[PDB]
């Protein structure tokens, strides 16, 4: 980014990410039919596509259990945003997975993230960082964990379920590079899954428990070993003040600026 | 005739108070024009002075009234003017007007006014007590009232009154100012404060008002005091109580206009004086200037300047008033310049070298502005801008003649009071940033400015120079000389004033808008020269009066609010309707167009982005524009923005938006015209925000109200959030706050750390402690919730705040302000918000606060409670409330069906003794009756009738009871009403209903145990509350006459659901458990309101769901109109005042020609709003229209009357009913109304209950009242408000019944939602438990652990545990759950019972009653109690502790705190015998002490404490009794004794120590002077005194002897007979037993006489047998004789066998009866 004019270009464009709010689709594709299928609170949806930014990728962590006595489907029920910043092709987000007790009563279903471009395949970067999750946490479940990509599409927003296939997961768990195009990479890493939205129930948010989840504007503020609590509270939008401190930081100025105009008229309280 | 439309444009008057009406001027004498070239001069002389008049003299300080005088030192002598007026000044009410040239002193003139008023209220033993008056000050300008605040509480100190600025924003200083007298303020101050409400509280205590400089009328601000005087003069109309209004002004034309305006009377009320009273003779000089071109004329007045000022440079002063703030030092350096290019001529401004103190300028050196360069020549400059304190030591420097030469700003004439002795005023133009260009600067700047020209000592005569543009040259003549006229600016704003008004509620429709605008100074205006305000003199000829033109205007007035959406008004009825818009604008002074603005551009879903340019859009900058100039350094600003503008390129809204950011962002503009600007913006901002804040959150968008109020705050204290919260705090060091900013660690986690670990993070450890003080200091609060489940769509939530700050009233203030809004699943939709203020006093006490609110189909994961400052930046604490747990109740299923049936008639029962109490009364029952009627009263079985208060269900009952009638003769019926006040509503009917007519005896229960057993049995019908039927039957098994009922009624059973409610759920359980056990049915009917879950009630008392009718409110016999009104005012003093005239108008509109009852929450209230229904019904010009009757016929009602304003009040038709009131009072006005006499009662709200007659329209005022024990307002219990309700009925007649409810903002939804609705009821016999375990252990109805379960299976909280779960705090529905549950409930419940020695529990299984149970089970009272008794009561105990032990008593918690009833307390605690430890007075154990004391000093208080005292007094003999049981028990012989000794001056209210005489009737304290003085002490004294000196002693007098006689004949007299049975024979731990035997040959006839106490009481006595030296006591028994009596006692002997004791005798009741013998045994 610019830093300064880049900046505003897409403040003011994102002020109406919630018109995209109503208008999303969904991959309808061949169902493998042993597999899990996800369930999406529409609610949660809604305010995650509107915290986000149309460059940098926001992304967050799905947790949910499956209904009673239906064990091949997964609710959603809860999505965690912890530190993070975004590029345009990928995300970093730190080590620690989220621990909490709100938490506790689900199981970890993986995570979604925004994708500036729309593309038919799951991202090499994704794979991988799915992979090295998985590396680093028995927690989650190759099977039952999934990567949710929400793309922006012309005045709308459409999005797609991964799973990583074990060639997959061995090809990620490997892989260095992070360029668009990696050695080995294939399409049969990954596979589609089945995910529909809801109205039926609503999802809630876990956020960072000293600070926001939105890292992009300090980016040496972050760190792959950084250590962060949650709370039981909503996400702040992408450029919302408090993720942007440099910014209201800058006053250089002298008070006596405020000697001219010492005509003071006020007359109310 | 119809009205037309009109434009206001072309009708007003545009560059006004430069408006110069007039196109004609004159000369002065003397005065001549000289023309130069480019320029015009014209030259006046000064005035000549009035010679003295015959026998004229100044007045000195002394020969005017003495008290007056205090605070006039330091001066001699009254001016000439002072001099002329004070005699009508102190002498009258009379309203005064003064026009009076500059410099002529007005102020001590008004000063005076003043210290008239201030006078009014004075004391002998003490001076200007303060509460009776408040005066308002207005001035127009604000140094000026900074300053006059200054030196006038310098002034009037002598007095000690309190004089302050009303700077105050509303609610943080209200509680402030209330202590505060004369305000001084700004006319806008005044008028924003009167919009909101603040002054309402303040006035009928202000008797006066000061316009000063009310020539402002000519202003563009002109309407503001045209505004307030309007109201003001309109508003007395109404109040009929008047108020002196003192004008000050300027000396112009127009003065009778502005006397007609203020109601001044020409004749004695009118003061003018022309220009020849300045003090110092004026010499006018006026340049204006020809040149065209501003490129020359830039030169042309430089050098006036120059040869001006070079006129003076000999031995004169001179003064530059610059409209600028840079230029005051650019005009200087000029002079300094042009003085050193005159090659050193002008210079040498002293009479020599040295002389004339150049080294005073020299040594004044350094200095904070550019005055180092300017002092060491003979000039300097002055401003508020570059110095603080330098301004000081430049006037200081003025004002001692070193410096000749001073170029200044028009803040310097406005602030501190100096002169010159020739003042020149540059240019004359100012930039106007509302105007968004130039113009001439105003009327009174240039008359304060050169109204400063000479000095009043120093001086002979001033001169003073106006360099203008010749074109305005003529205006400022007709100014300094009376020419000019003073016209009204009313006309733009006319619509925005209209709104105020309708805000106000002051103007209803058009016509009260054309009576409104009739007290307008417009008005006569239009009326005494229509010829300028736009009138031919032909339709004036045409109209007159101006009511066709004063409707027709303020017709476009209410057409520009209409579509604006500020009102909503139809042409038809000519009438107004306020909206939330309205209110918004009027309360934040927002013209029209803004508000329709920000109505159409303000959605749910705006950034900050966009929210700028929302404001920016704002219809006040309309003439904002962009300069070329300035568009370089805009776009630098644009780019150093943090908010994105860039949605606008360069335009107004840039500017403005860019602006209002750079003052946020604190930065400095170089440009001038931007500075200006960017102030206006700011300034206007928070009004504007403010407005935006307050729309957006009435909308209840959540996100929006955040942004916005956070905007609000920024701009307040100038800085982003993302700044360090310790910024606001200015005490704070800038190079600290920015280190800590520098380090981010986050603001919240400061707590944590100690003073030297805050130190450590930013280096400085010195700050340390500093630092921390300021940390603590931040506001912050906790809070914990407590959350129960109502109903399916509702939950109820219980916040706890408890302050975690530490408060520093010189940070915090008065009051701090926090808004708690609950925020739906998302942050996005605000389900509630409450505005919670917490005061100084309560900081470190936790507020409860109680509100409800809605869920929804898709159960959320949880709510937010979020709770935020006002003022406050990034101060802010949220608490999810998560549902994740939540179990919701049941639903309810439907009502049963109300069919459609013939109406049965009277007819029906073949019983012609029952048709006949029926028949002459109503044709028919009411649909609900005939449904109840073949199952309630041709059937057997058990009915429940749920129907809404009004419904009749009371003869349901008197069905049943007709049957029973039928069944047997003798047949016994119970019936039960919680409260005591309905009971006796209901014997007073079936007293006359049962036994007049049908012969059967009817009883009504009481306190006595006794006396109410025998009434029960030998009545048919028993009536009865649920605590007199507790104590009672709770003994059951014994009591044969409690068992043998057929018939079992409940009354009001919904009622369960409040306290006092266990009682009754206890009474109808064990009423079902006997039925139980007696092996026959008996029948219970249970009436209740309509009730959502009457299932559960059904199924708890045994009714078959085919014998249930539970009925939906819209089921009444007399169809309901329920209203609600919700007011946002928070303050209730405000809110219940503000709701007066809407009272009026719900009459008005509802019900105006029929019975009308008002509820109010205070006692006293009842009368205020009496009076002030009265008053405001003058206003309607209808007067008495609620009297039906002529006077005349009134008067045998009113003979009756002690309260003197009741007589009033009833003259003209209202009246009111009390606690305070005499019966016969209240029964005649009662009869007065149901005779439709008077046609409005206003009633207190504690009579909702016991009132016995009905109304058409019901209105309830303000739901809540006030606790003085938390300190803090509760909210009416619902079913109180139901029953207000259900007063409005009147079936007889009327079709219809009305109701409006006034009630609080937060209030209202809740209302909304639960008066139409069918109603839940719960149980709470889990919280009040203890009690009836204890007393049903006691009964052995609970002899173990199980039966104690089992008795709670029978219980209604049994029924609603697994129906609503969460409520009860159980955590699931399931078998195990309940049982689990009630397991742990008794477990519990026995255990607290048995520490607290009430009950034993052996095996861990079984239970038995102990000593302690045993007593409180036998005198009903609470267990805690005595268990206080228990470790209270010591073997040293007496009197003075047994007062403060009996006093702490639970029973005696019930006692309430009033309205500053902690200074009442402690006046009485001062004069009471005993004194307390450190008591604190809003704590009733310490009240009732204080009564009870009072009680035995036989001091008479106010009725208000004195029925408290009786309430009491009721109860109290049980309880000392306990005392006496406990204390006997634990063996202890003084204290037991002196208990019964305690019990005896209860009853006949005397102190331990006092005359056993004055027990006598018409006994009078200087009659026991006499008494003791003749020798006799007591009544057995006066036994033997025959018919000579008996009444022959002090006073005869045969009544009053008689009323001695009978007491004397009912005084005890009582001989008994005692011994010891086998004396001889005893040994160690061998029996003794000690028989007395007792007689009495006193008459046996009536109860006790003691006429001090409420109740009737029996003899009763203790006969106890002690070892008096050891304190203890040996043994004891209880009894009542009446004429003869045996006694026996035994006891186990001690020791050897060779010992002796005492034998005591003793009463409950008389003093004196008490007997001793000492005896011997062996
Ligand atoms: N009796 C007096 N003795 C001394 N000074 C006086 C007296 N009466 C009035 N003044 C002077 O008059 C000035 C008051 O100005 P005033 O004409 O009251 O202004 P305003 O327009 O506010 O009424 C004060 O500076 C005061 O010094
Ligand atoms: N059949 C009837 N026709 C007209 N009015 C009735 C009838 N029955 C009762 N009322 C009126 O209803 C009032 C009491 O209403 P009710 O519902 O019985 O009291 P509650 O609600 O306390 O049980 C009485 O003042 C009486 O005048
Ligand atoms: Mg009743």
């Amino acid at each position: 980014f610019s830093s300064k004019t880049e900046w505003r270009v897409r403040a003011i464009s994102a002020a109406n990410l919630h018109l995209r709010t109503n208008h999303i689709y969904v991959s309808s594709d061949d169902i493998k039919e042993t597999g899990y299928t996800y369930i999406l609170p529409k609610n949660v949806l809604k305010k995650f596509i509107c915290i986000s930014d149309l460059r940098a990728q926001i992304a967050g962590y799905l947790y949910g259990v499956s209904p009673p006595d239906n064990p091949q489907v997964k609710e959603i029920r809860c999505i965690v945003m912890v530190p993070q910043w975004g590029t345009h092709q990928t995300v970093h987000l730190p080590g620690q997975l989220p621990q909490h007790e709100y938490l506790k009563e689900m199981e970890p279903l993986g995570w979604i993230h925004t994708q500036p471009n729309e593309s038919p395949q799951l991202s090499p970067q994704d794979v991988t960082t799915h992979a090295k999750i998985m590396a680093d946490n028995p927690s989650w479940d190759g099977e039952k964990t999934i990567i949710i990509t929400c793309s922006f599409t012309p005045g709308s927003c459409t999005l797609t379920a991964y799973k990583l296939t074990p060639s997959g997961y061995e090809w990620g768990r490997q892989n260095t590079d992070k360029g668009n195009n990696p050695k080995g990479y294939l399409p049969s890493h990954y596979e589609r899954v089945q995910m529909l939205l809801s109205d039926r129930f609503l999802g809630f948010f876990m956020v960072p428990a000293q600070s926001s989840w939105n890292y992009n504007f300090m980016g040496v503020r972050h760190d792959p070993n950084m250590k962060y609590e949650l709370q039981l509270a909503n996400p702040k939008e992408f450029y919302h003040e408090v993720h942007r401190p440099s910014h209201f930081l800058n006053f250089a100025l002298l008070q006596e600026g405020e000697v001219y105009s010492a005509d003071r008229e006020d007359l109310y309280a | 005739a119809p009205r037309q439309v009109l434009d206001l444009e072309d009708l007003v008057f545009t560059q006004g108070s430069h408006f110069m009406a007039n196109k004609r001027c004159q000369l002065p004498d003397g005065s001549f024009r000289r023309q130069r070239k480019g320029y015009e001069e014209v030259h006046v002389p000064a005035l000549k002075p009035k010679p003295f008049g015959s026998e004229e003299q100044l007045l000195p300080v002394e020969k005017l009234p003495k008290y007056a005088q205090a605070g006039f030192e330091g001066f001699k002598t009254l001016n000439r003017i002072q001099s002329k007026l004070y005699r009508a000044a102190l002498e009258t009410d009379e309203n005064l007007l003064l026009c009076a040239p500059t410099g002529a002193g007005k102020t001590n003139v008004a000063l005076m006014c003043m210290l008239r008023e201030i006078g009014k209220h004075i004391n002998m033993d003490g001076t200007i007590n303060v509460d009776d008056f408040k005066i308002i000050y207005i001035a127009p300008m604000r140094s000026l009232v900074q300053e006059m605040v200054g030196s006038f509480g310098k002034r009037l100190a002598t007095y000690g009154i309190t004089v302050a600025e009303l700077t105050g924003d509303h609610q943080l200083c209200k509680e402030e100012i209330s202590a505060t007298q004369i305000i001084v303020c700004t006319p806008e101050k005044w008028d924003i404060i009167t919009r909101k409400g603040g002054e309402r509280t303040y006035t009928q205590l202000v008797r006066l008002i000061i316009l000063d400089e009310i020539h402002l009328l000519h202003d563009d601000r002109g309407p503001v005091l045209e505004a307030l005087v309007a109201r003001a003069i309109r508003n007395i109309e109404m109040t009929q109580e008047d108020v002196r209004l003192i004008g000050l002004s300027a000396t112009l034309p127009n003065y009778e206009d502005v006397a007609t305006f203020l109601r001044v009377d020409p004749a004695k009320g009118l003061f003018y004086f022309d220009n020849s009273f300045r003090p110092v003779p004026l010499e006018q000089t006026y340049v204006g200037i020809t040149e065209k071109k501003a490129i020359k004329r830039f030169q042309i007045m430089n050098e006036i300047v120059y040869e001006k000022i070079m006129e003076h440079a000999g031995k004169n002063q001179v003064l530059v008033f610059v409209h600028s703030r840079k230029e005051t030092g650019k005009t200087a350096r000029a002079i300094r310049d042009m003085c050193l290019e005159k090659d050193t001529l002008g210079l040498f401004l002293r009479e020599g070298s040295a002389s004339t103190e150049v080294l005073r300028t020299e040594a004044e050196q350094c200095k904070n502005l550019e005055l180092k360069d300017l002092l060491p020549y003979g000039f300097a400059i002055h401003h508020a801008g570059m110095t603080r304190v330098d301004r000081t030591l430049v006037e200081d420097l003025f004002a001692d003649k070193h410096i000749q030469v001073l170029v200044s700003t028009a803040t310097l004439a406005w602030g501190v009071n100096l002169p010159a002795h020739t003042v020149i005023i540059k240019g004359t133009q100012v930039y106007s940033p509302e105007k968004g260009r130039w113009t001439e600067l105003g009327a009174l700047d240039i008359l304060q400015m050169l109204g400063r020209a000479g000095r009043p000592q120093y001086d002979t005569k001033g001169e003073g120079i106006l360099i203008t543009s010749h074109g305005e040259l003529q205006y400022y003549l007709s100014l300094l000389n009376q020419q000019l006229p003073i016209e009204s600016q009313m006309v733009s704003k006319l619509p925005d004033m209209l709104n105020a008004e309708i805000v106000l509620g002051n103007v209803q429709n058009a016509k009260d808008a054309v009576n409104w605008l009739g007290y307008a100074y417009l008005y006569i205006r239009m009326l005494r020269s229509p010829t300028l305000y736009g009138i031919s003199h032909d339709d004036l000829k045409g109209d007159p009066l101006l009511d066709q033109r004063r409707l027709d205007l303020v017709h476009t007035a209410a057409l520009m609010l209409d579509k604006n959406n500020l009102v909503k008004y139809d042409k038809k009825t000519g009438n107004f309707q306020v909206t939330e818009l309205g209110r918004i604008a009027s309360h934040y002074y927002i013209t029209n167009d803004t508000v329709q603005t920000y109505n159409q551009l303000l959605k749910p879903t705006l950034s900050e982005i966009e929210l700028f340019r929302v404001f920016s859009l704002s219809s006040e900058f309309k003439n904002i524009t962009v300069r070329e100039e300035e568009k370089l350094e805009l776009q630098k600003l644009l780019e150093r923005v943090p908010i994105p503008v860039k949605e606008s390129i360069e335009e107004p809204s840039a500017k403005i938006n860019v602006l209002l950011q750079a003052f946020i962002s604190q930065l400095k503009l170089e440009g001038f015209a931007l500075m200006a600007d960017m102030v206006y913006v700011t300034q206007s901002a928070g009004r504007l925000m403010r407005a935006i804040f307050e729309i957006v959150l009435n909308r209840g968008w959540a996100q929006l109200t955040d942004k916005t109020l956070n905007l609000c705050k920024m701009i307040d204290k100038r800085m982003w959030q993302s700044m360090c919260p310790l910024r606001q705090f200015r005490k704070l060091p800038e190079e600290v706050v920015k280190k800590i900013e520098k380090k981010n660690f986050p603001f919240e986690r400061l707590y944590d750390l100690n003073h030297n670990e805050i130190g450590e993070l930013i280096r400085m450890p010195k700050m340390g402690k500093t630092i921390h003080k300021y940390v603590h200091l931040f506001p912050k609060l906790e809070l914990s919730v407590h959350l129960q489940p109502i109903t399916r769509s509702t939950l109820k939530v219980e916040l706890t705040i408890t302050p975690d700050f530490q408060w520093d009233e010189k940070v915090h203030g008065s009051s701090e302000a926090f808004w708690i809004l609950v925020e739906d699943v998302d942050s996005e939709v605000i389900l509630h918000h409450e505005y919670f203020l917490l005061k100084a006093k309560y900081a470190q006490d936790e507020h409860l606060i109680t509100f409800f609110v809605p869920v929804f189909e898709p159960l959320p994961p949880q709510y937010f409670i979020r709770v935020v400052s006002d003022r406050w930046l990034s101060c802010e604490t949220q608490l999810p409330v998560s549902f994740r747990h939540l179990i919701l109740p049941e639903k309810y299923p439907p009502p049963t069906e109300l069919l459609d049936l013939q109406p049965l008639p009277v007819s029906a029962l073949r019983n012609s003794a029952f048709e006949s109490l029926y028949q002459d009364k109503f044709p028919f029952f009411n649909p609900i009756q005939t449904q109840v009627f073949n199952t309630v009263y041709n059937s057997d079985d058990n009915v429940f009738v749920g129907a809404p208060t009004g419904s009749g269900k009371t003869i349901c009952a008197e069905f049943a009871i007709l049957r029973m009638l039928l069944q047997s003769s003798e047949g016994r019926c119970v019936y039960i009403t919680p409260m005591e006040a309905l009971a006796e509503q209901v014997y007073m009917d079936w007293y006359e209903k049962f036994q007049d007519r049908l012969n059967k005896k009817v009883v009504l229960l009481t306190g006595e145990t006794s006396t109410d057993l025998k009434l029960l049995g030998k009545g048919n019908i028993i009536i009865s509350t649920p605590e007199k039927w507790d104590i009672l039957s709770r003994r059951w098994k014994q009591r044969k006459n409690v068992q043998n009922i057929n018939l079992f009624v409940v009354d009001e059973v919904h009622l369960i659901g409040g306290e006092n409610g266990p009682v009754l759920e206890v009474i109808c359980s064990r009423m079902r458990y006997i039925s139980s056990q007696i092996e026959r049915p008996i029948r219970i009917v249970a009436l209740s309101s309509s009730l959502s879950n009457a299932k559960d009630v059904a199924h708890w008392l045994g009714c078959s769901a085919t014998s249930t009718f539970n009925f939906h409110p819209n089921v009444r016999p007399v169809p309901l109109e329920l209203h609600i009104q919700g007011f946002n005012i928070s303050h209730t003093q405000t809110r219940l005042l503000s709701m007066a005239k809407p009272v009026y108008h719900a009459i008005t509109k509802h019900s105006p020609k029929k019975p009308v009852i008002v509820f109010v929450p205070s006692r006293k209230q009842t009368r205020l709003t009496a009076i002030d229904i009265l008053t405001t019904c003058a206003a309607d010009i209808q007067r008495q229209r609620f009297l039906h009757c002529t006077e005349k016929d009134l008067i045998p009602y009113l003979e009756k009357l002690s309260d003197s304003t009741l007589k009033e009040t009833l003259l003209n038709g209202v009246g009111y009913l009390h606690e305070g009131l005499s019966p016969m009072e209240r029964r005649l006005v009662e009869q007065l109304f149901s005779s439709g006499a008077i046609q409005v009662v206003v009633a207190s709200r504690s009579l909702c209950w016991g009132m016995n007659v009905a109304a058409h329209l019901v209105i309830i005022m303000d739901t809540q009242y006030y606790n003085g024990k938390i300190h803090a307002y509760v909210d009416y219990p619902i079913y109180d408000v139901l029953q207000m309700v259900g007063h409005a009925n009147r079936p007889l007649q009327d079709d219809e019944g009305r109701c409006v409810i006034m009630c609080q903002g937060s209030k209202k939804d809740f209302f909304k939602k639960f008066l139409y609705e069918p109603l839940p009821v719960e149980s709470h016999l889990d919280h009040c438990m203890h009690d009836h375990f204890n007393a049903e252990i006691v009964t052995k109805t609970i002899e173990n652990k199980q039966d104690a379960v089992d008795y709670l299976t029978w219980t209604f909280l049994y029924r609603r545990m697994t129906q609503n779960p969460n409520y009860y705090n159980l955590q699931g529905i399931s078998h195990r759950h309940l049982s689990d549950h009630l397991s742990e409930l008794v477990e519990q419940t026995l255990s607290d019972l048995e520490q607290s020695k009430c009950i034993s529990i052996e095996d861990e299984m079984d239970v038995a009653p102990l000593n302690l149970g045993m007593i409180a089970a036998y005198y009903y009272i609470n267990y805690t109690t005595i268990e206080l008794f228990s470790m209270s009561l010591n073997a040293k105990t007496k009197v003075r502790g047994l007062i403060e032990i009996i006093s702490n008593a639970a029973e005696y918690e019930n006692i309430p705190i009033r309205h500053h009833e902690d200074n009442l307390l402690r006046q009485l605690a001062q004069k009471v015998p005993h004194k307390l430890n450190n008591p604190k007075f809003n704590d009733p154990h310490v009240k009732t002490n204080l009564l009870l004391q009072a009680h035995l000093s036989r001091m008479q208080l106010s009725a208000e404490l004195q029925s408290d005292t009786e309430e009491i007094l009721s109860k109290a003999i049980r309880l000392i009794q306990a005392c006496v049981d406990v204390l006997s028990s634990n063996g202890w012989l003084s204290p037991a004794l002196a208990a019964m000794e305690l019990a005896q001056m209860v009853t006949q209210a005397m102190w331990s120590k006092d005359s056993y005489l004055k027990q006598l009737p018409h006994f009078t304290s200087e009659h026991i002077k006499r008494c003791t003085d003749k020798g006799v002490e007591s009544v057995f004294d006066i036994m033997e005194m025959e018919d000579e000196e008996r009444n022959a002693l002090l006073q005869l007098t045969d009544s009053q002897i008689a009323d001695v006689a009978r007491f004397c004949n009912r005084y005890p007299n009582i001989e008994l007979s005692y011994e010891v049975v086998d004396k001889d024979s005893i040994r160690s731990g061998g029996p003794v037993v000690v028989l007395v035997q007792l007689e009495r040959e006193e008459e046996v006839t009536g109860p006790v006489i003691a006429p001090l106490f409420p109740q009737k009481r029996e003899e009763g006595w203790w006969v106890v047998i002690g070892d008096a030296k050891s304190n203890s006591l040996i043994s004891i028994k209880r009894l009542t004789l009446q004429q003869k009596a045996k006694v026996k006692l035994d006891f186990v002997a001690p020791a050897t066998g060779a010992h002796n004791y005492t034998l005591y005798f003793m009463s409950d009741a008389y003093m004196g009866c008490d007997q001793e013998y000492k005896f011997s045994v062996d």
